[PDB]
RNA sequence: AGUGGUGGCCACUAUUAUUGGGCCUAAAGCGGCCGUAGCCGGGCCCGUAAGUCCCUGGCGAAAUCCCACGGCUCAACCGUGGG
RNA sequence: GUGGGGUAACGGCCCACCAAGCCGAAGAUCGGUACGGGCCGUGAGAGCGGGAGCCCGGAGAUGGACACUGAGACACGGGUCCA
């Protein structure tokens, strides 16, 4: 157990990556987002989506737009699509890759 | 199909009005219409009106008082925010204060004036003047 | 960045009414341009418009802004001193149109006539408060009214001038 | 395009803390990098021609520093672009002059006149702390300089305290703790140029400092952050603060 | 040149035009290519912002490490097994992470000899 | 029905809605594809400098009947023959062949003819470097 | 006449400065060397140390602004004082 | 002391229409039906606070804009102060 | 993804290997078009249209391409080739 410095419990496993942020060298500072996985094929990695309404001033209504980002999945958590999941801004790691999960708040089978 | 059951109340009264029949069964009766039937009645735009338990839904009769010009239902719920109610009372109003606006707030659905004096906006839900 | 014209034309150059007024209107004080009517028409709509804004404005910005507009409309001269918001819609082009300079210093007794004060005007032979003006389209304050006299150095100052003999029998005649 | 560092800086650009005419001129001074931001000093030089008006022309006032009669800090400094920052002291001793240099209600800098014998007190807030080899605790403040302590005297302070310190020759004076109901003067934000007691610290993760609360003397409660407040004193002020 | 910087492609393919020239402070420079030799060889490089580097093109010793903490100078016969690649171990190039042998025996290095200069691993 | 959609949630298609229809129209569709500067003679030019090579007369639109001068000139900003029509009371006599000519829009409708002359599109307003209108009173003398 | 609005005092350069308003009713706006001779009656000053930077001739007003200098020293108003004012005044050919 | 001609842009225009347009006879409902995403959806009880709303810190730099005051003769412009 | 390289610096920026991904009908890909903002013109306003003139940020030195000096450069008034 070290501090991440957000309110969440700990993985229960601990990996031996220098890239879990609970079990390596990596630290994080930015924001955290929350979010759904969508696609988990390639290794170590993790697609998270998210939702969310947007206005239009000519029109007084609502636009839903969908929004995606590409993070990192360290082993000891081991996301899955269906689960909500919890994002933080990181180091740059890849091309692309550039925000972690920290958390899986809840599974999909719930 | 029957979607909305607050705009059918209120065209449902001012159909009667401009005929200006004496007693209405607005057949879709919910706690939400019984609430903005008393707001206006807080300033006696009808008469008395009652709760009928159908089995079913519900259903409220009202006596009318011959003085509703017309009573429509803003349907796309617009959210605003204190400082431009002028803005959208003037959307649906003749006249200075001409009527009213009832409003949903985070205390309860009631009118506009107060809502104002209360500081507090909310949600449009009808008109009526 | 361009500054904007202070005037706002008609729109429409040809309504029999308004040519006409307008007309009457710069006869009775002898003005060289429609657009001096235009500006002046142009600060009674803006004085009107923040009127306006104002009467149905609500909160602490609304309310000092509202007691500056009165004040300044009262130190025009153009309200009396109790003077509320309501009666400034009533104000008319010609309440601005007597406080004109121009037309203060022949109401003055000063000129026979109107362009007779547009020449001492622009010729310099009047002072406001100590300091020469030479612009008849200038608005006067309520306070400075007191104040307009012929300008020292002009020959119109001393009591010899020979028009100054024909402005007098004006005066009393 | 641009290729590198800048030596310039237009009027209109210039921060919003400086009592200076804008459309008058077009370039000003920049300052060269010193002790305090951009954000919260200004040039002495438009200190001596407008704050003061003893020059009306640049080069008369660099003449007169160049004269060397001007002690900031008790140091005179020559330098026609040095930022003088906040809480400096400013003294001319041929005019046995003394001011305060302290930010507005509106977030602009004015000098307020303080006496003499305040004069050579400087109150700095305790940015960071670290450990340099040898052993030894130095400490950065908010304008930047540096003071060395002892292993055994690290605990004498923290980040947050303020040390009123004497410039004429560098000896440290009084430790203001940080703690609950001292005395504090905002620096920034919208609460600038108010002082008042401190009732609650809220720790805040995330990436926010701590936003204190201050209780002012009218006993009007009111939010800002932790890098904002500035204490000058346990119950009430040590300096002439307007 | 040597131009570390962005990819032609888009994440999802289109490919990107090029708006400007590439830029001195983003290019890279060659591969040091640490050989075993009987002397060490530097080159001492001028950096951004005018730091300095050195850079081993021929290495003779190493600097191996026990477990405990104590550390031995040797010299290093060969190279026995490079991760980064299979060419490297075959033309005896020294990089990190590469298993080597020395008159003590079996070393992992845990060095770069392109930035540090000098080799330092540890004994197996 | 009532005019659909109208909803909180429903923004994106009523804006998708409203861009499709705004093809319907002819004035934005013209101005965004530009239609004009890639049909233009003119290049978007008020006035453009011409050479004259040819006097022709037309005869107006029925029931109006009159005998219209105008000239024909060849551009020298890109080479195109258009006619330009004379306006006044012996303006061709002024004019003669090869002649530098300024010349602008006719100010139809659109910009289109004017009248009771057909697809005329432009007049002269200068004739090297004179303007016609004086030469029309006669107050100036041609070069 | 001439009349002080302001006199204060530059210890760090050791001069006076003098704010003042001359009344011309009339008259033409007056020369240099006679606001000078005139003004340096009532301080009790050097003429050498004294300058006039500025007399403002206002439009349609009698009254012109007046400001000027008066330094302790010869060799002061050298050092800073530049030199074409000092040509205005004649101090320097 | 400007006015006229031409060209391009907003209003005129509810002839682009959410506020705020029509589709039997004036151009405009496809021949009919099924249904995916999308959009809109009956009422009652418990929870939530994502939206929605009220308060509160930082921030959205200047110049331009509105207002009072001061300087330039007034104005425009500039400064001080409030939005 | 593994392991390295070079960089001021993290990273497919490169390289050796291991996998089959990732984007697209809430329109990729391709083309047409075009520096972005503070703003400005018009309108009662909803809105419509535009980014020339000042300030901020970005990019260029006929086109391309490549070095040295250097804290800072591929450097309008420094260098090398090609057209």
């Amino acid at each position: 157990m070290r501090d991440i410095g957000l309110r969440v419990q700990p993985p229960a496993e601990k990996c031996d990556d220098p890239k879990c942020p609970w079990h390596g060298n990596l630290k994080i500072h930015g924001r955290v987002f929350e979010g759904i996985v969508v696609s988990d094929k390639p290794r170590k990695t993790v697609t998270v989506e998210r939702q969310y309404y947007f206005y239009l001033n000519k029109y007084e209504r609502y636009e839903l737009r969908r929004s995606k980002i590409h993070a990192h999945n360290p082993p000891c958590i081991n996301a899955k699509v269906g689960d909500k999941v919890l994002i933080a801004e990181t180091r740059p790691l890849s091309k692309t890759k550039h925000f972690v999960v920290v958390a899986v708040l809840e599974r999909a089978e719930e | 199909t029957l979607l909305d059951p607050l705009a059918n109340a209120l065209s449902h009264i001012t159909n009667s009005e401009r005929v200006g029949k004496r007693e209405v069964y607005i057949k879709p009766a919910s706690k939400l219409i019984g609430e903005v039937l008393r707001v206006m009645q807080k300033y006696g735009y009808i008469g008395e009106f009652e709760f009928i338990d159908d089995g079913r839904a519900g259903v409220y009769r009202v006596q009318l008082l011959g003085r509703i010009n017309k009573a429509g239902a803003i349907k796309p719920r617009f959210p605003v925010k204190v400082s431009e109610f002028e803005k959208w009372e003037k959307r649906f109003l003749p006249a200075f204060e001409f009527g009213i606006l009832i409003v949903s707030t985070s205390q309860g659905v009631m009118s506009h004036k107060e809502a104002i004096e209360k500081g507090i906006g909310g949600r449009l839900i009808a008109y009526v003047y | 960045k361009r500054q904007r014209k202070k005037y706002e034309t008609p729109p429409h150059p040809w309504i029999k009414e308004r040519l006409d007024r307008e007309r009457v209107l710069m006869d009775k004080y002898e003005l060289k341009n429609k657009k001096e009517l235009w500006k002046h028409e142009t600060q009674l709509k803006n004085f009107r418009r923040r009127a306006r804004r104002l009467l149905a404005a609500r909160g602490k910005q609304a309310e000092i802004e509202r007691e500056q507009l009165l004040a300044r409309l009262k130190r025009l001269g153009l309200l009396p001193e109790d003077a509320v918001l309501d009666d400034v819609l009533s104000l008319t082009i010609e309440d601005i149109l007597e406080r004109r300079l121009q037309t203060i210093v022949y109401k003055k007794g000063l000129a026979r006539t109107m362009r007779q004060a547009r020449q001492l005007i622009v010729h310099g032979h009047i002072e406001v408060n100590g300091q020469i003006i030479r612009s008849p389209s200038y608005l006067v304050l309520k306070e400075e009214e007191d104040t307009i006299t012929y300008a020292r150095t002009s020959p119109f100052a001393n009591p010899q001038h020979p028009e100054r003999m024909m402005i007098e029998k004006a005066k009393q005649g | 395009a641009r290729k590198g560092p800048k030596r310039h800086l237009k009027r209109l650009a210039a921060p919003t803390s400086w009592y200076i005419e804008r459309k008058a001129y077009k370039w000003a001074v920049r300052p060269r990098p010193g002790p305090h931001n951009m954000r919260t000093s200004i040039p002495l030089l438009y200190i001596v021609r407008d704050y003061l008006g003893y020059a009306k022309t640049a080069r008369e006032a660099r003449k007169i520093l160049n004269e060397g009669k001007f002690l900031v800090d008790g140091r005179v400094r020559k330098d026609y672009k040095f930022p003088v920052g906040i809480m400096d002291v400013v003294s001319i001793p041929e005019t046995g002059e003394h001011y305060r240099v302290l930010p507005n209600r509106i977030g602009k800098l004015i000098l307020h006149p303080i006496s003499e014998d305040e004069a050579f007190i400087k109150p700095l807030r305790i940015r960071n702390k670290r450990m340099i080899k040898g052993a030894r605790v130095q400490l950065n403040f908010h304008d930047g300089t540096n003071h060395i302590v002892s292993i055994a005297e690290k605990d004498n302070y923290f980040t947050s305290y303020t040390v009123l310190m004497k410039v004429p020759e560098r000896e440290i004076l009084e430790v203001l703790p940080f703690e609950k109901g001292a005395y504090v003067f905002v620096t920034q934000g919208k609460n600038v140029a108010r002082k008042g007691r401190i009732v609650e610290i809220k720790r805040f993760p995330m990436g926010w400092p701590d936003v204190v609360t201050i209780e002012d003397e009218e006993g009007e409660l009111f939010d800002t952050l932790k890098e904002y407040a500035f204490v000058v004193g346990t119950d009430k002020p040590k300096i002439s603060l307007p | 040149a040597i131009w570390q910087g962005r990819s032609l492609k888009k994440p999802s393919g289109g490919r990107i035009v090029l708006a400007r020239k590439k830029r001195k402070r983003e290019l890279g420079r060659e591969p040091s290519n640490t050989r075993v030799a009987e002397q060490d060889k530097r080159k001492i490089i001028r950096t951004y912002g005018g730091n300095r580097k050195v850079r081993l093109t021929a290495a003779a010793y190493a600097n191996v490490f026990d477990k405990s903490g104590k550390g031995r100078k040797v010299r290093i016969i060969r190279v026995i097994e490079n991760p980064a690649n299979r060419q490297f171990a075959r033309r005896n190039i020294i990089t990190k992470g590469a298993i080597i042998e020395t008159e003590i025996g079996k070393a992992k290095v845990t060095s770069r000899p392109g930035q540090d200069g000098v080799v330092n691993a540890i004994l197996l | 029905g009532k005019k659909a959609p109208n909803g909180e949630f429903a923004g994106r298609k009523l804006k998708l809605k409203r861009k499709k229809f705004r093809w319907s129209d002819i004035r934005y569709k013209r101005r965004v594809l530009r239609l004009k500067e890639k049909s233009d003679p003119l290049e978007g030019a008020p006035q453009a400098r011409g050479i004259v090579l040819e006097k022709i007369a037309v005869e107006a639109k029925q029931p109006n009947s009159g005998m219209r001068k105008a000239v024909r000139v060849q551009l020298i900003k890109n080479g195109k023959v258009v006619t330009a029509f004379c306006p006044g009371d012996g303006a061709i006599k002024f004019i003669d062949e090869h002649d530098e000519v300024i010349i602008e829009g006719i100010g139809g409708p659109k910009g289109g003819s004017m009248g009771d002359i057909p697809g005329i599109r432009y007049k002269v307003v200068k004739v090297n470097r004179v303007s016609l209108k004086e030469l029309v009173k006669g107050r100036k003398e041609k070069p | 006449e001439i009349r002080i609005k302001e006199i204060k005092e530059n210890k760090l350069i050791g001069r006076k400065e003098i704010y003042f308003e001359i009344y011309h009713p009339g008259e033409p706006t007056p020369s240099r060397k006679d606001v000078k001779g005139k003004l340096v009656a009532m301080l009790d000053l050097n003429p050498e140390t004294t300058v006039i930077q500025y007399i403002r001739s206002y439009f349609g007003s009698y009254i012109s602004k007046g400001y000027a200098k008066a330094y302790d020293s010869k060799e002061r108003m050298l050092y800073i004082e530049p030199e074409y004012i000092l040509i205005r005044d004649g101090l320097i050919e």
